[PDB]
């Protein structure tokens, strides 16, 4: 029993124990969503904690390389860590390949990285999940990623907390072709659909991202309008 | 590997070493002989573990030539000794080679002390084994004085006037502590050893079951067994 | 070569020719020299051709790779160390840099053949920075606006092109300031022509 | 645990290897001053099985032969390296190998297998083997002892033969041998092989006399 | 049976050795690090365990750079090798680009020197919560790390044991328009707030300011400082 | 299951760093008193048989520098081959005398590399550096990696006994002589041994440093018989 | 040899003469010069022959490789910066010197590559022995041009080189690289034409064999 | 468990790999007086490619018992090795050679720890000096010569067939794989009763070659008249 | 004792089998399914995508291109599968660039075999969890974790494995129509309505495997409808 529950071997059941262990660490983490349509990225997630001697500005979504950037949850360390990994990887890709590495290559290169702390036992697997996303010669383009590895080309990523919940509301609402703003209410509604629809909005952080400039947060009204507006209908 | 080097080096709850508290207790299983020091001479009787008598006794030999002028003495664990005479003599000849002289024999037991508790150090040089030596040494040379000591499994060792190790160990202690006077010539000096030697040996004491090495000012003198009959007697 | 770099009262202005060439062949008449580390940040190249290229495609990772691990606009003084000790750990490699930029303030550093870095208010490079010299050292004036340096740049870069012959063609230029980056071009019709 | 003491002071995993080293198929030789005879035992329950030859020279002009019991593979392993170290030592010193000094090489790789993790020990019991001024034979322990043996035996119930040895002092190593063979085998079941050792030259002796000889034993 | 064997997830995602971790950091001696724009000071309790020590010569405050220094709590000998590695990493970085670290390399730093004893087997966590105050470009942060690597800055913050009081006792405090030597009264005070004599032994302080006064650098205030303000307190 | 190895037990504490504490108490006792200037070793060394020659508990790094260890002598050995190394490279490559304090940081990472990993074995060894450096300076090294400055420090077998015979003197060291701080040195011995006959001569040697002046063994007549 | 490369509007034109050479002798007639590296990028180099054929075959994996793993077209950029990561560890030892074409979804992209790892974005491109002749045309004839003009300035280029560089003959090879896809021409002109000479036949008795051993396959 | 020995003085984990090898296809070898007989039976029809018999240089070839996988690197080391000696000495090796290489490599693998023992087993045939040979390789390393030995399922069985009814007789090798189907039917059925499994090697120091299964038919049909 | 990186986490049990190899296959054979059918005239491959995790269709490939003539698809876990993949193109164009040509299947799949077999070797690793079907070269070879290879005529891996492989006996034909026939032997083996995005196909026709893309895959489901 305790052989298959601590090595990363396959169990009579065909499943590596210590990485549905850590899913189950992700899934114990912060909400947090990742949606795009045609024509923009819409990232929210659930703010940290507010300590009133807080002298920083806390946020999910951090920059990696120009024009790519990443929306994790998890445990903070291991989300800092995987950060600071896929800035090593996106710099020694950028100079291998001749151009700014782009979203799709960083996810691959990052995931091939985690694959050995899968398959190989002295290593503990980050515990994390979120989506490396960003614009791709003008397309934007959401890549989802985990502690177990996987790298596929979503349209949006649903991590953390209840992320079923946020799920089942987003894939009932979404669509490729959605508005803008459209965009941004199903984006929060499925962050909502695990928070819960009364939240207020100073729980909660929203960014959204366009081909030609830097990830932009929406303002505390802004926000405020936003949650009114999905909550009137 | 990290796992049994850890088990080597993991300590008791009463303080010593796991590994050394075992090799202790290999350090005496043995068959048992006697150091003596004196301001002339220093000797070091063994009784041979004479298996079989098909075993010849020429080829039994428990002593070893370390140096021009050490010859070393031991019990327990037989194996490790012949790795420990084949670094201590690299030792001695480098020491040579460095400053052009015999080598107190003092400095051979630090260096042998430095190396016996180095198991974890990657290179064959620094270190004995990647466990404690399973083998108590009586080391004796001259120094421009007659030098007896022991080197324990444990890394310490002591200048010794007279000591004995082996299974006979404590019971000769007890019986020195009673019969031993260093204001006594080499011939009686031996005649005492092997009196004391007689008293522990499973078979009759005789002149091919035993081996005498007697270091001096003058030679460092290995005796024939038509030597040891003169004191048999 | 004849590549110049002059600090002005709002930021970076940096010119050079565009003539490459190999003896007494041009084997090409287009070349950029103003290569960009980045949105900020403009190198100078002299000295070997491959081996300047090597040095600034690296900076440009570094420079960037530093930026987004401080979480700041990318530094001119970090592209220039960074530039100095690949300069100086390899000396195999024939490079001397100007790096200019701005991140907070319009800085100009002056990497030579050895790693020795400098940090200057105008400076001028290549094989046909040798004829302007007293030019540049008449002429120059603290705090031009960008019409007076643009003059400067013209006027200095054009005499060492009508002297050295490893320089000609077009002055390219381009001015870094906090508002950005905007390109010029002096066709060598007008330098030419006179 | 390998390669580490147990709480009592024992080399586990080097007595284990000592047992399986016992349980191989059992070998008596005796020597006298210009000769060593060698026998061996070996079962017959397969007909369509070939017997191995145990008897394998280390070194032809230096007239070494090299036997063991226990785990043949690692045999194999020690026997290479036999034969390396007497090549290498030429190579090197542009002399033959003393007799002693191959002994002492091939202990020394015997033992570098019990002094670390991660590895093995052998498990055998190699018997070295010379005859070109005197007879000589070493008998080198899985565990890396070695000693010169003037008669004995190694393998299977190898402790009752040389406790029969012990007493049978005959001046003929050839009945000395066979007869120790014979106190443990069972000629219906064993098939046995003996050879003498002689100044530069190897024979294989009739299989009618140690038959014979080997019936007068354990009756 | 619990999975802590080593630093490995538990069936619920929990890493039992880190938390095991976090509470040999909780039980250690208290340090107060306070931020403000006139600069900065860290208090450090020194429990007098024996009289023979020389606590005015042995130091709980470790210097990374001359511009980054530090204080743990908890198992303290670990900050030796974190504070080693610090500054090895930090002085070769701040001279190979000729300007001070920033707050954000230095978190970077700290957080995957931390995580790797979190990450491996044959490793043992930190177990020690960690507070480093920097300068950079004019400005002081104070970046309190957990033995899980996660380390945030903060405007006022506390480790060790008595942290649950003193954290209140903060966050009652207003740090704005503070003079340093009102920042050194409030920290000294605070300090003993949280005393609870019967169960911690008694303790001098050890005090490190880095303000304007002395140019951001730091600076070892001597006991004749603040022994007027002990008296007070005491 | 948390004895064997370094790891936190349940209750936040690592078992083996606790048995090396016991280790470090296995020597015989060294008992330390400094002085701003000057400052002593007093030991006690028992034969560990009739005819075994004593041990030599204290060994001195250079002129004016003194050290002495309780517990695996080998590492105390490693430790005085340290302290000597980094003497010799202070006075050359760095032109002054060794810190008390820092001469031991790398010694203090290398027990940290130690604590924090498993394989490596921890140093069972405690130390105390007598030595001058801008006056008598007492360093008290620890097997977990940490040195601090003393005004008196007992290590060793029983040595509890005479650290709180120093300690309830200890306000007084910078006043007391030379002779009295020998003569407290060998009551916080006595109070650790108070059968008679066992200490005398042969088994004590004092071990005196001055400031700006050579450390010097003085006989034990005096000051036992 | 003269490969050169001329970029037009919505795409590269990479053409090259179909000769070998080593000394005065001419070693092989009707060579292509022109290197595949990917469906849209191709590569022709001057120098060391076996070094170009190595050199664009590392780009060739690796940019197989890139497409392959990621689904994505490689950048003319990744291949010469492999190539240019490449030879400049060298120190030029191993001497090629290429002339990249391509088009990415960035557009059309042609690059001049040279044996120590410097690299140039041009317009127009000659390279080899016959590079001066070449670009004498190609400075005279250059423009704003669509595949047509451009396919007949760089075979004009390429003639002249043919015509006066000693080194340089035999046929032109083309290679256009359109956003459409790439298209080859072998062989495209025979300016280099050799007169009709009759054969030649020795008597069979001309030779006498000594002695003859066959053998059969199977 | 792991490459150690036990109380029994025993290496457990080669005595398992060798229990494996019992569970792979049975693979049978016979010395004749013109040649050696190779014998595999396969689970699954298998013309497309050989599967149980290969060939190592131009005179060893190897049949086939046991973990595929080990099986077949082995299988490509034994060929790299009789080619680096045929580029050390300019000809080919002979059996002994072959076997030496992949034993050597075997009992490297059940003597070191951190591994585990390859789980198949060998029967090379081949020719020194002159006169035709059978060697076999155990999981353990062990190096068996045979006049003729069985690995696979029924390898209890064939083997004791060969031991007590095979005929001492010399025997051409038509014969001698007459005889081997007799003894194989007599244990069981299903080898009389199908031979699209079979593969069978008439291995000739020279001229070796394989008997497609209109010949194991011909064979067949002489074994049921036989007895008739 | 914490993690030994040292073990062997794959050895043979008391019955002869390998624990972890077994173990591996089994996570193998839980992956989405993906069949091959053998024509006189080519070979078709198909699999399954999954539409969970809002994963764009589209764009995600489950039967990926090793060289002009091989392809591949896997059912297994994802990870294992990507390093594979990496492996299979190093192997391909390794090939590629000593001889010039396309790697042929049968070498292909013995040298990626015997590196997929390393893993069962390999001290603290474990064997990839992935089942692989390998078209190419009119043949089709499925490769196990054990590093055991089998050339096939009608392949299926992955869930229902057993009752498709006989479903695809009951379903070959010509390679034309054998798209289709294949197509139809699948849909008994999807939770959900197929739509074209639903499916990947890889056919070897002539002398390369070329992967339909999505608009083909919607030819071949109107013919279906």
């Amino acid at each position: 029993s305790i052989k298959d529950e601590i090595y990363n071997i396959f169990n009579a059941d065909g499943k590596i124990l210590q990485i549905e262990y850590g899913l189950e660490a992700v899934n114990k983490s912060l909400p947090l969503v990742v949606l795009k349509n045609k024509n923009m990225i819409v990232c929210a997630a659930k703010k940290n904690q507010g300590h009133l001697l807080e002298d920083e500005v806390q946020t999910s979504f951090q920059p990696i390389y120009p024009n790519l950037y990443s929306a994790f949850t998890g445990n903070w360390a291991d989300v800092f860590y995987v950060n600071s990994k896929a800035k090593d990887l996106a710099h020694y890709a950028s100079y291998k390949l001749g151009f700014s590495v782009t979203p799709d290559i960083l996810c691959r290169k990052l995931a091939d990285e985690l694959q050995p702390l899968i398959q190989s036992t002295g290593e503990r697997a980050p515990a994390f999940a979120g989506a490396l996303f960003g614009f791709d010669n003008g397309k934007p383009v959401v890549y989802m990623t985990n502690i177990s590895a996987v790298c596929y080309p979503v349209y949006g990523s649903m991590v953390g907390s209840k992320n079923q919940n946020m799920y089942k509301y987003v894939e009932k609402y979404y669509n490729e072709d959605i508005e803008d703003e459209k965009l941004f209410e199903v984006a929060v509604g499925g962050l909502l659909e695990s928070l819960g629809e009364n939240s207020v909005y100073q729980e909660m952080e929203v960014a959204y991202l366009r081909n030609g400039e830097v990830l932009k947060y929406l303002d505390d009204k802004e926000i405020e309008s936003l949650l009114l507006s999905i909550a009137d209908k | 590997s990290i796992v049994s080097r850890q088990n080597a080096n993991t300590y008791s709850a009463e303080g010593r070493l796991y590994q050394v508290e075992y090799a202790m207790q290999a350090m005496n299983l043995g068959t048992s002989s006697i150091g003596i020091k004196t301001k002339d001479y220093v000797l070091l009787a063994s009784e041979k573990k004479i298996i079989s008598k098909l075993q010849n006794p020429s080829s039994v030999k428990k002593h070893y030539r370390v140096y021009d002028h050490i010859a070393l003495g031991f019990s327990g664990i037989s194996a490790d000794v012949k790795t420990i005479v084949d670094k201590s003599r690299n030792f001695a000849i480098n020491h040579e080679y460095l400053y052009d002289e015999n080598c107190k024999v003092e400095r051979l037991l630090e260096h042998l002390a430095d190396l016996s508790l180095n198991f974890d150090k990657k290179e064959a040089d620094e270190k004995i084994f990647s466990r404690p030596f399973g083998a108590s040494l009586l080391i004796i040379g001259y120094d421009t004085e007659p030098r007896l000591f022991s080197l324990d499994p444990s890394g310490s060792y002591l200048e010794y006037h007279a000591k004995a190790i082996g299974s006979g160990s404590e019971v000769i202690e007890n019986m020195l502590e009673q019969e031993f006077d260093p204001n006594v010539d080499i011939n009686s000096g031996l005649k005492n050893i092997l009196n004391m030697l007689s008293k522990v040996m499973k078979d009759k004491i005789n002149n091919f079951n035993v081996e005498i090495t007697a270091i001096t000012k003058n030679e460092c003198k290995i005796l024939t067994p038509e030597e040891i009959e003169q004191f048999l007697e | 070569t004849t590549i110049m770099a002059v600090k002005y009262a709002d930021g970076i202005l940096i010119g050079a020719d565009c003539r490459t060439s190999m003896g007494t062949y041009v084997s090409s008449r287009f070349t950029d020299k103003l290569t960009k580390i980045s949105d900020n940040i403009y190198c100078c190249r002299s000295g070997s051709a491959a081996d300047t290229q090597a040095i600034t495609q690296y900076i440009t990772e570094l420079v960037q790779r530093s930026s987004f691990i401080d979480k700041e606009i990318p530094s001119v003084k970090k592209a220039a160390m960074a530039a100095k000790d690949i300069i100086y750990r390899y000396p195999n490699m024939l490079a001397g840099l100007i790096i200019a930029g701005y991140d907070t303030k319009p800085r100009i550093f002056n990497i030579s053949l050895g790693g020795t870095m400098t940090e200057a208010e105008w400076q001028i490079g290549g094989s046909g920075s040798a004829y302007i010299y007293g030019l540049c050292d008449t002429t120059f004036k603290p705090n031009m606006n960008l019409e007076e340096a643009l003059e400067f740049v013209k006027l200095a870069v054009t005499c060492a092109i009508k002297r050295d012959n490893a320089s000609g063609g077009c002055i390219r230029m381009a001015s870094i300031t906090r508002e950005g980056v905007q390109r010029f071009f002096y066709s060598g019709d007008k330098i030419l022509n006179s | 645990a390998l390669g580490i003491f147990s709480p009592d002071g024992r080399l586990i995993q080097v007595e284990y290897a000592q047992q399986a080293s016992e349980q191989g198929s059992l070998v008596v030789f005796s020597s006298d001053t210009n000769e060593i005879c060698l026998s061996i035992e070996t079962k017959t329950h397969n007909k369509m099985l070939i017997d191995q030859n145990k008897l394998l020279p280390v070194d032809k002009d230096l007239n070494i032969w090299y036997t063991f019991s226990g785990i043949k593979p690692d045999s194999y392993k020690v026997l290479n390296e036999a034969r390396l170290i007497c090549r290498n030592y030429k190579i090197k010193t542009g002399t033959n190998i003393s007799f002693d000094e191959l002994a002492y090489e091939l202990s020394l790789y015997k033992q570098k297998f019990t002094l670390d993790s991660s590895m093995r020990p052998f498990g055998i019991r190699s018997i070295l083997l010379q005859v070109k001024d005197m007879a000589k034979i070493y008998v080198l322990e899985p565990d890396g002892n070695y000693s010169e043996y003037k008669c004995g035996a190694v393998g299977q119930k190898s402790v009752s033969v040389c406790e029969y040895l012990e007493k049978c002092e005959e001046e003929d190593i050839i009945f000395r041998s066979v007869s120790g063979l014979g106190t443990v085998v069972q000629s219906d079941k064993n098939k046995v092989m003996s050879y003498v050792i002689s100044k530069d030259e190897i024979r294989r002796v009739e299989d009618e006399t140690v038959s014979q000889i080997i019936s007068t034993v354990s009756v | 049976a619990i999975l802590d064997v080593d630093t490995v997830y538990t069936n619920t995602g929990d890493i039992l050795q880190i938390g095991y971790a976090q509470k040999a950091a909780d039980n250690g001696n208290t340090a107060i690090c306070m931020k403000n724009k006139k600069g900065l000071i860290m208090i450090a309790e020194k429990p007098i365990e024996s009289k023979l020590y020389v606590s005015e010569k042995n130091f709980r405050i470790k210097k990374v750079n001359n511009s980054i220094f530090q204080i743990s709590s908890g198992i303290e000998t670990d900050l030796v090798y974190i504070n080693e590695n610090l500054k090895n990493n930090l002085i070769s970085e701040k001279h190979s680009n000729d300007m001070d670290v920033s707050h954000e390399s230095v978190r970077n730093q700290i957080v995957n020197i931390i995580h790797q004893f979190t990450r491996y087997s044959g490793v043992r966590p930190i177990g020690i919560n960690l507070l480093t105050c920097s300068k950079y470009k004019n400005e002081y942060k104070i970046l309190q790390t957990d033995c899980t690597g996660k380390s945030l800055f903060f405007k006022s913050s506390v480790i060790g044991k008595g942290s649950r009081i003193v954290k209140t006792e903060l966050e009652k405090l207003n740090l704005e328009n503070m003079e340093i030597r009102d920042l050194v009264e409030n920290g000294i005070r605070i300090l003993y707030k949280s005393y609870d004599p019967l169960k911690d032994k008694p303790f001098d302080i050890e005090i490190g300011i880095m303000c304007e006064e002395t140019n951001g650098e730091f600076v070892r205030l001597e006991k004749n400082q603040y022994s007027e303000i002990i008296e007070k307190y005491k | 299951d948390y004895t064997n190895y370094i790891i936190f037990n349940p209750e936040g504490k690592i078992k083996q760093l606790e048995f090396i504490n016991n280790t470090v108490q296995l020597g015989s006792t060294v008992v330390a008193l400094k002085n701003k200037s000057f400052g002593v070793f007093v030991t006690y060394n028992e034969k560990r048989s009739k005819f075994a020659l004593q041990q030599k508990k204290i060994f001195p790094i250079n002129s004016k520098s003194l050290f002495s260890f309780s517990g695996i002598t080998n590492d105390g050995t490693k430790i005085v081959k340290y302290l000597k190394n980094s003497t010799v490279f202070e006075n050359i490559r760095k032109g002054r005398d060794i810190h008390p304090i820092h001469v031991f940081d790398d010694l203090c990472y290398s027990a940290c590399i130690r604590t924090l990993t498993n394989g490596n074995r921890l140093y069972g060894v405690q130390g105390l550096l007598l030595t001058d450096y801008q006056g008598i300076s007492l360093v008290l090294f620890d097997p977990k990696g940490s040195a601090k400055e003393v005004r008196g420090m007992s290590i060793g077998s029983r040595s509890q006994s005479c650290r709180t015979i120093l300690e309830d003197e200890c306000d007084k060291f910078e006043e007391y002589n030379k002779e009295e701080l020998v003569r407290l040195g060998i009551k916080a011995l006595r109070n650790a041994y108070p059968e008679t006959g066992v200490l005398n001569k042969d088994n004590v040697d004092i071990w005196i440093l001055e400031t700006n002046q050579e450390s010097k063994q003085i006989k034990s007549e005096e000051y036992l018989q | 040899t003269t490969i050169v490369g001329v970029k037009y509007k919505g795409g590269v034109v990479i053409c090259a003469d179909t000769r070998s050479t080593s000394g005065p002798i001419v070693a092989d007639k009707n060579c292509s010069k022109i290197h595949y590296i990917s469906d849209n990028i191709q590569a022709c180099g001057a120098g060391t022959s076996a070094d170009i054929t190595r050199v664009t075959r590392k780009a060739s994996k690796v940019l197989s490789i890139f497409s392959k793993t990621y689904n994505r077209l490689p950048r003319v950029s990744h291949c010469v910066r492999t190539c240019q990561l490449h030879l400049h560890p060298y120190q030029g030892h191993i001497s090629a010197a290429l002339v990249v074409g391509g088009v990415d979804d960035t557009g059309a992209h042609l690059y001049d590559v040279y044996p120590h790892g410097s690299s140039n974005s041009v317009s127009y491109t000659a390279l080899g022995s016959g590079s001066l002749a070449a670009i004498s045309i190609l400075e005279a004839g250059y423009k704003d041009m669509n595949r047509e003009e451009a396919m007949e300035l760089a075979c004009a280029a390429i003639e002249a080189g043919i015509m006066n560089d000693l080194y340089s003959g035999s046929n032109i090879d083309v290679c256009v690289i359109s956003q459409e896809g790439r298209e080859m021409f072998r062989n495209y002109k025979k300016v280099g034409v050799r007169n009709e000479v009759p054969k030649f036949q020795y008597p069979r008795s001309s030779v006498k064999i000594l002695k003859e051993d066959i053998y059969k396959y199977i | 468990s792991s490459n150690t020995f036990t109380e029994e003085g025993r290496l457990l984990q080669t005595e398992y790999a060798i229990k494996n090898v019992s569970k792979g296809g049975t693979i049978i070898g016979l010395v004749c007086k013109d040649g050696v007989i190779l014998l595999g039976i396969n689970k699954t029809e298998l013309l497309d490619e050989r599967e149980k018999i290969y060939k190592i240089n131009p005179k060893v070839y190897v049949s086939v018992s046991g973990l595929f996988g080990d099986a077949m690197l082995l299988k490509k080391y034994g060929q790299v090795k009789a080619q680096d000696f045929l580029y050390e000495f300019d000809y080919d090796c002979d059996i002994d050679r072959i076997c030496n290489f992949i034993s050597e490599k075997k009992q490297l693998f059940t003597q070191y720890n951190s591994t585990r023992p390859f789980g198949f087993s060998f029967i090379y045939a081949g020719m020194k000096n002159n006169k035709f040979k059978l060697c076999s390789t155990d999981p353990s390393g062990t190096i068996n010569e045979w006049k003729g030995v069985c690995f696979g399922e029924n390898e209890d069985a064939i083997n004791n067939g060969l031991r007590n009814d095979f005929p001492d007789e010399e025997m051409d090798m038509e014969r001698g794989l007459f005889e081997i189907f007799k003894i194989l039917s007599k244990v069981t059925e299903c080898s009389a009763k199908d031979h699209k499994k079979y593969e069978i090697l008439y291995f000739k120091n020279e001229e070796s070659r394989f008997l497609e299964f209109e010949e194991i038919e011909n064979i067949l049909l002489r074994i049921e008249e036989e007895k008739n | 004792m914490f993690l030994d990186t040292h073990k062997q986490l794959t050895l043979f049990t008391s019955e002869g089998k390998l624990d972890q190899c077994d173990n591996a296959l089994k996570a193998a054979t839980q992956g989405s399914l993906s069949v091959g059918c053998v024509s006189e005239n080519g070979v078709v491959l198909a699999s399954l995508k999954e539409s969970n995790n809002l994963v764009i269709l589209s764009e995600y490939k489950k039967i990926y291109q090793i060289s002009p003539n091989l392809g591949i698809t896997y059912s297994g876990c994802q990870p294992d599968f990507r390093i594979q993949y990496n492996l299979s193109l190093k192997i391909s164009e390794e090939y590629t660039d000593i001889y010039s040509t396309n790697i042929p299947i049968r070498l292909f799949v013995e040298q990626f075999s015997r590196q997929i077999q390393e893993y069962t070797i390999k001290k603290g690793y474990r064997p990839f969890g992935t089942l692989l079907l390998i078209v190419g070269d009119n043949k089709m070879y499925r490769v196990d974790p054990s590093g055991s290879y089998t050339s096939l005529q009608v392949g299926t891996i992955g869930r229902e494995y057993t009752e498709s492989g006989r479903l695809l006996e009951r379903r070959k034909g010509m390679l034309d129509d054998n798209i289709s026939t294949c197509v139809e032997c699948i849909r008994e083996y999807c939770g959900r309505s197929v739509k074209s995005e639903d499916i990947d196909i890889g056919v070897y026709r002539g002398q390369e495997f070329r992967v339909y893309s999505k608009e083909e895959v919607q030819e071949v489901f109107d013919s279906i409808n």
